[PDB]
């Protein structure tokens, strides 16, 4: 029984990656004045699959570690769909007490995947890029903890389903608004999504591409289904559980869609940029909101329980 | 310590997580802190040159609390006895 | 204070990320020792009952303690159910 | 079990698809120092040094449930003070700038 | 003792041998020294949870991060190392001999 | 025009709608049609095991009350 | 069996030791020990350590090893040597794993075992504790008391993080 | 080096130091040694040259070593006793290891290697500390554990650091080398006193921190860090010469001087524990010692050494180096004997 | 102590089982839906039990 | 609005909390006899 939810789950965080692809292309499209794929199949819905089917027969084209060049999409694609099993929607794969910090824990192990492939590209430059993109992902890791744990003084507790408890009156982003903000931006950035996509642009100045995509794709998601749960909690109803899905699953939708919005309207930030936005704007603002957000459930005696 | 600086200020730096009969949250106690609670008193004052030896009891069922060393031993000549019986065929065991 | 408002003016204008984070690192900091309801997050906390609350042989001079959970002697959470 | 499960579920899938992704029919019969720079070593261990911070905060939503307020508000502001302080050095240092 | 224990003090002393028999890089001897802290880690840990000392939970999380900051120095001392030589080779931290 | 977009995006929901869905029907049907026990404190497993042993079965989740008395 | 999962961890746990200890090319070296890391993670997860288990992952493995890994890359190898090509590697690996392997053929085959100290072989799970039916994680509640009761702990660890940025930007700058 | 942060990384050497001698739980005693580690290497690093980062990483690898064998002795300890107070151990295998962590930090030999080393490779006033202040936190320890330790194993490393610090000196021309063979004798002598009366420990650990501070001083205000060196002295500063030689016979143990005060009282415990043949061989040794603290005097203050032409322009300059309480150390250094008695107070 | 402790719960509820039957199986009911048996979503079915044991006990 | 709501949980966390308090003797007196059922018959496989 359990085997057959775990199948349910991989198998659509698959399926909604492959259209993912197809719906970033045609909103992509829309907002430039265009149409984006709608020749493959009716309003481009097989264009997916041809994609694809296509990566996985193209010619597999020396590595410097054939045991890392294997271990990187590994690593990149497996810790991709376990941060997905604590997920409550309504009910979560794995009810873990800790589930807040095991998504944590995961998301900072993600950083080898892109070491990894940087060790096994076998060139100095491809090296170095790598070794840029894990410094702007450990920087961001910093704030992302540091906002979490300002959200769960109000909550009370590591448990995901404990902020569905938590929002049952409103939303955190309204107690919690600036923190929203520096969250969402640090999740592009995290996800090397524009303005923060210098793995692809510095780097321009088959199968195994296909499973790194699958892998940052199902992260996308991931980080907006986190996102919704943690800042536009949805009410569950017991006895009409699929109600809390469906509203769950539109505020995601929506959020994933924002990123695609935002890569659409905006310039690229410098590589010193975006450091300096972390460094010296983001973490100022995380660390004192961090302190406010200590005192503001003592002043207030407003602390949530601890279970 | 070396400067008892705790003592002469009556301030607490670390002594409260010095041994686990101590206060904890929650009154959750250990699990020899009866065993440690009976040597410390037996021990307390007379020093550690008398203690070794007047408080001996009291230390030897404190160290079999904390590392059962006896008790498994105890557990593994049962369980060997046992599995010679039902080799032999001597020994059926209950539900 | 002329010379504070101008200093204020100033860093407002050019740094004003700084000048929020420092703004609200000076308020958490502060509001706790002049709020109201400070005294009432310790009192919750106390009342919360982790384990169990071990009865107290009765010697027959505790006029205070009381014998049934519903007696009216003992603390009294009216105050929590109010709040 | 449940979790060991769905972890090797999720690896085991992984090692599968790329496995076929490098072996399909193809149809044809024919330790230096890495040029180091001194600055991206310094964000790695910046890095780490607040992330050993962020391991002492992390309790902090259940020492709000303690009787000890007074105390616990004083030394959850004073470590991330601490933090701050560690920060503003390293940014009035020059240890957070790009250039040269 | 526990059957446990056997294998987490071999597993400190596999570390400490790796740790006094260098080869070469300053990096590998790094890494025996921060096996030995984990080794150290999970002995402490066991002890605490099996015993149920409360208080002494906390006792870990202090080692691992008072062990990370001694690894960070180790860490920016190798660089300096490489700095100067080019490798992390120990061979090359020879002048002192006189 | 804009609403061709909707097609794609109604796939990609149907997608993620599925993992919420079949784990919440999943859960009721393993569980005697209630909702799967939450144990995350030693209470609650102790609870738990002493409903298994009283149930006669070996199943937590099946109820025994006053027909029991 | 299943019963013995610590114990099976713990196996484990020595041969990604003598993986590094044995010290190949330090990309392979930072590898042995990052399994080792989760595998020590998962023997500290079975004594009801679920905070501590999550913190080798977050700060051992997802904090340190990363930046281990990072400086790898970037000061000593960027290229690794084929593993236990080298003769005292290999060696190295193959004596540890040896003496390892004798030492768990013997405690499974008598349930005990004399290695240099005695050690009971009937499996961890004898010790545990038989009564726990509290409404909080005991863990927790220890952990949660370094606010509370861990005063001067917080004051000395926190000064010694602050001296750490100054100490290495001070030994970098050069 | 910012003069600010110098403060206060010095202010941060010397509070892990006082948070290992105030501490009752094991784990702040090795928080203490883990700060005062990582404050040390800022002034061992602040020349910025390659022998000091030779010296800074030897310091650390000796020293991080020592550390994990000391927290592997607390967590057996621990085992064994199910407590952290600092006190006797109570398992020997625990014993040992302390033992061992606290002699490798100590540079006691045979883990004596980077003491001669480390020192060489860092600043005067860093080796002044190295030599000093840091082994004021292992001896605090040793004093508070003496009951459980092995008493084969502790004198045993007694003897041989007297040895090996006897004849390592005597094949050197450096200083800073000088001082550290020095230092690793003088560790012999508080370690051997150790098990029969700590409180005599105590007396050899101040008066030699006293004369090793008052040499180190006075090697810094001639910026002399070599035997030739030190033999242009009497062409600039002859009363320097004089009080160098004062020190050097009280570091040799020669009566009436203050360095004859620890050899004699470790001599008079010992016997009283009819311990005759190690005080006999001890003293006996300690000419080892004696022999090259003589040689330096030979080439200081008791001969003139050629001199050079350019040491007239040093004629017209004075000095402007602080030498902070050199005039009470060198007194203290050399003037303490009729004053014995006065050890009851570290009682 | 431990004997009379198990009697007086059976007594105890062998006088719901007399008297408030019906409504106390509803309200447990409701309580045993809920994978952490909350209380507070079960407060119509609870106040019919509640009145039921005032009114008859 | 987040202080209304985390008050009224806390309220909720007492009563759930007063509601094991209720239970806990009779647990407890039923894992008092459990405990030594199991001894006993430890003790009589033993004996044998
Ligand atoms: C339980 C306890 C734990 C057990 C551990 C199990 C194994 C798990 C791994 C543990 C870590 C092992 C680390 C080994 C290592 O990395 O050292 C590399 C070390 C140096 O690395 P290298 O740079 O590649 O140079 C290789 C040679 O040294 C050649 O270098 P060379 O340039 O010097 O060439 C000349 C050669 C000259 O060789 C000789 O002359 C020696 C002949 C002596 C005859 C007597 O030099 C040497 O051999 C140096 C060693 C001399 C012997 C020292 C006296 C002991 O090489 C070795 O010595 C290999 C020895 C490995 C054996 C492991 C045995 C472990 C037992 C420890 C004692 C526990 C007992 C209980
Ligand atoms: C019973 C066992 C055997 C006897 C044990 C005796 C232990 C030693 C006792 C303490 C002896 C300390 C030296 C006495 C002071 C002599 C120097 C002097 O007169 O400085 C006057 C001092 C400045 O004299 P100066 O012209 O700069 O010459 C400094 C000397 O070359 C000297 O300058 P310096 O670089 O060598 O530093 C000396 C002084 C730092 O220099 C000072 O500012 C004098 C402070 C001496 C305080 C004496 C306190 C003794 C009572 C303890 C309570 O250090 C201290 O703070 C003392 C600790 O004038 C003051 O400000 C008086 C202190 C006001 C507070
Ligand atoms: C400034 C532009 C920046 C762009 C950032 C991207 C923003 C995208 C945000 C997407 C989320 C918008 C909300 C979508 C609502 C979907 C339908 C829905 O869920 O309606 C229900 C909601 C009230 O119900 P509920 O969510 O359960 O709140 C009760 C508290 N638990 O009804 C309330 O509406
Ligand atoms: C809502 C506001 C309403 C207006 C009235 C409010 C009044 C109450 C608020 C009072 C607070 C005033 C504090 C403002 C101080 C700002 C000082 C400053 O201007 O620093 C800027 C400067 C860095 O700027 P830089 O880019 O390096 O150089 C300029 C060249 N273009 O200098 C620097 O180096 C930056 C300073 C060092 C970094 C410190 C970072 C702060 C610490 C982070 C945590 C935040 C505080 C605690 C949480
Ligand atoms: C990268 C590879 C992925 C590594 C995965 C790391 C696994 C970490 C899981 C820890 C999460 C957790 O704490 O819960 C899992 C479970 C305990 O469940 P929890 O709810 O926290 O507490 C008990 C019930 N209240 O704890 C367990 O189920 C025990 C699992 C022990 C085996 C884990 C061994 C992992 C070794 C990886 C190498
Ligand atoms: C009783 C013994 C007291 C010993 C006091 C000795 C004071 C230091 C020697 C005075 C000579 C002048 C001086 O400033 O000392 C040198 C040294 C400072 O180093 P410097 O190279 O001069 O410049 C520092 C800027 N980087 O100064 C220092 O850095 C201080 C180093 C000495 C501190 C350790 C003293 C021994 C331990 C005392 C405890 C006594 C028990
Ligand atoms: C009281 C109870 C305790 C008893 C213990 C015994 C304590 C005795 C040791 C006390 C401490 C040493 C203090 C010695 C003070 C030395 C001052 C002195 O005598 O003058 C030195 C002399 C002056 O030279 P200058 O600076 O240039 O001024 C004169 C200008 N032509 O400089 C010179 O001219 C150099 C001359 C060559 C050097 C010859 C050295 C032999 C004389 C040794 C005297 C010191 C004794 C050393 C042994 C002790
Ligand atoms: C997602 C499931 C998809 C299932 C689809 C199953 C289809 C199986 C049949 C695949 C046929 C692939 O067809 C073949 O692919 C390989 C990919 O390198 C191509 O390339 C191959 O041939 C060329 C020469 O022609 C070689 O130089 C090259 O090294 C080799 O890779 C071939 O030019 C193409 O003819
Ligand atoms: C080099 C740094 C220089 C700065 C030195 C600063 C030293 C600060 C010392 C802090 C500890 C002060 O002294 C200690 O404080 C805390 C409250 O604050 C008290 O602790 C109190 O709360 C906890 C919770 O139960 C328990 O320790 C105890 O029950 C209670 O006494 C101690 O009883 C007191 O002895
Ligand atoms: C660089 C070092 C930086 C260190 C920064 C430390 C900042 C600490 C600022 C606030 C510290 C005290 O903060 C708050 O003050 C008020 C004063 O009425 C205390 O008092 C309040 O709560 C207590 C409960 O304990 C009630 O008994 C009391 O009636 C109530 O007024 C709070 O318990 C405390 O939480
Ligand atoms: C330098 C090596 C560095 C790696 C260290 C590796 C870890 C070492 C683990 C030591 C833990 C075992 O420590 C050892 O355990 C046994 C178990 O009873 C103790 O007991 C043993 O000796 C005493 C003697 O009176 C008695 O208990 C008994 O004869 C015997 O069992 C030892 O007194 C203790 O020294
Ligand atoms: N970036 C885009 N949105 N377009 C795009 N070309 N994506 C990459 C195409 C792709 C990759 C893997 C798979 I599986 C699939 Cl189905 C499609």
């Amino acid at each position: 029984m359990f085997m057959i939810n775990i199948l349910m789950l991989i198998i659509p965080i698959l399926l909604a990656v492959a259209f993912l692809t197809l719906v970033e292309r045609k909103v992509l499209g829309y907002m430039q004045l265009r149409k984006g794929p709608n020749v493959v199949g009716p309003y481009g819905l097989l264009q997916p699959i041809a994609d694809a089917i296509k990566l996985f027969i193209k010619e597999p084209l020396a590595t410097s570690s054939a045991s890392m060049f294997i271990l990187a999409p590994i690593m990149a694609l497996g810790l991709a769909l376990t941060m997905w099993i604590p997920l409550p929607m309504p009910y979560p794969l794995i009810n873990m007490n800790l589930g807040v910090l095991f998504m944590l824990a995961m998301s900072s192990l993600a950083v080898y995947s892109i070491l990894w492939s940087g060790w096994a590209s076998n060139s100095k430059y491809a090296l170095i890029g790598a070794l840029r993109a894990v410094a702007q992902t450990i920087s961001y890791e910093v704030t992302l903890a540091i906002i979490l744990l300002s959200v769960l003084l109000m909550s009370g507790s590591f448990t995901l389903s404990t902020l569905i408890t938590t929002q049952e009156q409103m939303w955190l982003i309204l107690p919690a608004w600036p923190l929203a903000m520096m969250w969402f931006i640090s999740t592009l950035a995290e996800t090397n999504r524009a303005p923060f996509d210098l793995t692809e642009g510095e780097s321009e100045l088959a199968g195994p591409f296909a499973l790194f995509f699958m892998a940052e794709y199902a992260n996308i998601i991931m980080m907006n289904i986190f996102t919704a749960i943690l800042f536009l909690g949805t009410s569950h109803n017991p006895h009409m559980p699929e109600l809390y899905t469906i509203n769950f699953t539109i505020k995601s939708l929506l959020l994933t869609m924002s990123f695609l919005w935002i890569r659409a309207s905006y310039p690229r930030f410098r590589y010193d940029q975006l450091m300096h936005l972390l460094w010296k704007n983001f973490l100022p603002l995380t660390l004192a909101l961090c302190m406010w957000h200590v005192s503001l459930p003592i002043l207030t005696s407003g602390i949530p329980p601890q279970t | 310590p070396f400067f008892d600086v705790q003592k002469r200020l009556g301030v607490d730096l670390d002594r409260w997580m010095t041994i686990q009969s101590a206060e904890q949250p929650h009154k959750i106690p250990s699990r020899c802190h009866a065993f440690e609670k009976e040597w410390i008193e037996c021990a307390h004052g007379i020093g550690s040159i008398r203690a070794e030896k007047e408080c001996k009891i009291e230390f030897e069922d404190f160290r079999e609390c904390l590392l059962r060393q006896k008790t498994m031993k105890r557990l593994h000549a049962i369980r060997r006895q046992r599995e010679k019986l039902i080799k032999e065929g001597k020994y059926t065991p209950p539900p | 204070a002329e010379r504070v408002a101008a200093f204020l003016k100033n860093v407002w204008a050019k740094e004003p990320v700084l000048v929020a984070s420092f703004a609200i690192a000076g308020l958490a900091v502060i509001l706790p020792t002049l709020s109201p309801y400070t005294k009432y997050s310790l009192m919750i906390n106390r009342a919360t009952p982790y384990n169990y609350p071990v009865p107290l042989r009765d010697d027959g001079n505790m006029p205070d303690v009381p014998s049934h959970p519903q007696d009216p002697q003992g603390p009294s959470l009216e105050w929590l159910k109010r709040l | 079990m449940n979790l060991m499960l769905a972890l090797l579920t999720n690896f085991t899938l992984a090692t599968l698809l790329v496995i076929i992704a490098f072996w399909l029919p193809q149809l044809n019969v024919y330790s230096a120092r890495l040029p180091f720079s001194m600055k991206f070593f310094l964000v790695a261990i910046t890095f780490l040094l607040f992330d050993l911070e962020i391991a002492l905060l992390l309790p902090l939503p259940w020492a709000s449930q303690t009787a000890n307020l007074n105390t616990m508000l004083t030394m959850a502001l004073f470590l991330i003070i601490l933090l701050a302080v560690s920060l503003a050095y390293e940014w009035t240092q020059k240890g957070l700038e790009w250039t040269e | 003792m526990s059957m446990v224990y056997m294998n987490i003090m071999m597993a400190f002393t596999v570390s400490l041998v790796g740790l006094l028999m260098y080869r070469s890089h300053l990096m590998s001897s790094l890494l025996c020294l921060e096996g030995m802290m984990l080794s150290l880690f999970v002995m402490a840990a066991l002890t605490i949870l099996n015993s149920h000392f409360t208080l002494a939970s906390m006792m870990p999380i202090i080692l691992l991060v008072f062990a990370a900051c001694e690894a960070a120095l180790g860490l920016s001392l190798l660089v300096m190392v490489s700095n100067t030589y080019g490798t992390d080779y120990v061979q090359n931290l020879n002048l002192l001999q006189c | 025009m804009w609403f061709e977009v909707l097609p794609g995006i109604a796939v990609m929901g149907v997608c993620l709608f599925i993992p919420g869905m079949a784990t919440a029907r999943i859960h009721r049907f393993s569980n005697g049609g209630k909702e799967k026990r939450v144990a995350h404190y030693p209470y609650q497993w102790y609870l738990m095991e002493r409903d298994r042993r009283v149930s006669g079965v070996n199943r937590s989740y099946v109820s025994k009350g006053l027909e029991n008395i | 069996m299943m019963l013995y999962i610590v114990f099976i961890l713990s196996v484990i746990f020595v041969m990604g030791f003598v993986g590094f200890s044995s010290k190949p090319s330090p990309i392979y070296g930072g590898l042995g020990l990052i399994v080792s890391g989760g595998v020590g993670c998962g023997i500290v997860l079975n004594f009801g350590g679920s905070f501590l288990g999550l913190m080798v992952f977050l700060i051992y493995l997802g904090g340190m090893m990363v930046v281990f890994g990072y400086t790898t890359a970037m000061a000593t190898e960027q290229y690794p040597e084929i593993w236990l090509s080298n003769k005292a590697v290999l060696g190295a690996f193959v004596t540890g794993l040896l003496m390892e392997f004798f030492m768990v053929y013997y405690v499974l085959k008598d349930k005990e075992v004399e290695v240099v100290f005695e050690f009971n072989g009937l499996g961890d799970w004898v010790i545990y504790d038989t009564g726990d039916s509290g409404f909080f994680s005991e863990e927790a509640m220890g952990i949660a008391a370094l606010y509370s009761y861990g005063t001067w702990l917080v004051i000395v660890t926190g000064w010694s993080l602050l001296i750490g940025v100054v100490v290495i930007m001070e030994i970098t700058r050069g | 080096m910012n003069p600010i942060i110098f403060i206060i990384i010095l202010l941060t050497i010397m509070l892990g130091t006082i948070i290992v001698m105030i501490s009752s739980h094991w784990l702040l005693v090795w928080i203490g040694f883990e700060m005062n580690m990582l404050a040390i290497i800022p002034i061992m690093m602040k020349n910025h040259n390659p022998r000091a980062t030779e010296a800074s990483t030897k310091y650390f690898l000796t020293q991080s070593t020592a550390s994990m064998l000391l927290m592997m002795a607390v967590i057996i300890n621990l085992m064994f006793s199910g407590q952290w107070t600092v006190m006797k151990l109570f398992n020997p295998m625990a014993s040992m290891l302390m033992t061992m962590a606290l002699a490798m930090k100590l540079g006691m030999a045979p883990f004596h290697f980077w003491v001669p080393e480390v020192t060489q490779g860092i600043p005067l006033s860093s080796g002044l500390i190295l030599l000093t202040w840091q082994k004021l936190a292992p001896m605090s320890v040793l004093y508070q554990i003496f009951p459980s330790i092995n008493l084969n194993l502790i004198l045993t490393l007694s003897v041989l650091s007297i040895l090996i610090g006897g004849w390592g000196g005597l094949n050197q021309t450096q200083l800073r080398k000088i001082m550290a063979y020095s230092s690793i004798a003088h560790m012999g002598w508080m370690t051997a006193v150790l098990p029969y009366n700590p409180t005599m420990t105590l007396l050899n650990l101040i008066i030699y921190i006293i004369m090793t501070s008052t040499m180190f001083t006075m090697f810094m205000a001639n910026s002399t860090t070599t035997t030739l060196s030190l033999s242009h002295t009497w062409n600039k500063t002859p009363i320097m010469t004089v009080l160098i030689l004062a020190t050097l016979l009280s570091m040799g143990g020669l009566p009436p001087l203050s360095g004859f005060m620890p050899k004699w009282m470790i001599i008079q415990e010992m016997t009283k524990n009819n311990s005759i043949i190690l005080p006999t061989f001890m003293a006996i040794t300690a000419l080892l010692n004696l022999y090259f603290y003589m040689r330096l005097t030979y080439s200081t203050t008791l001969t003139m050494f050629p001199s050079t032409n350019n040491m007239k322009m040093k004629w017209q300059f004075p000095l402007m180096k602080k030498m902070t309480f050199l005039p009470t150390m060198v007194v203290l250094s050399t003037m303490m004997l009729p004053l014995t008695p006065m050890l009851s107070v570290l009682e | 102590e431990g004997k009379l402790v198990n009697q007086c719960a059976l007594e105890f509820f062998r006088q719901i089982k007399r008297h408030c039957a019906e409504p106390f199986t509803e309200y447990w009911t409701c309580i045993d839906y809920s994978g952490l048996q909350l209380f507070r979503r079960c407060r119509k079915q609870q106040a019919q039990f509640d009145e039921c044991v005032l009114d008859k006990l | 609005s987040m202080m209304k709501w985390n008050r009224e949980r806390r309220r909720l966390q007492i009563e759930d909390f007063e509601a094991r308090i209720a239970l806990m003797p009779l647990l407890q007196a039923e894992k008092d006899r459990r405990v030594l059922q199991m001894l006993r018959e430890n003790l009589e496989e033993e004996a044998t």
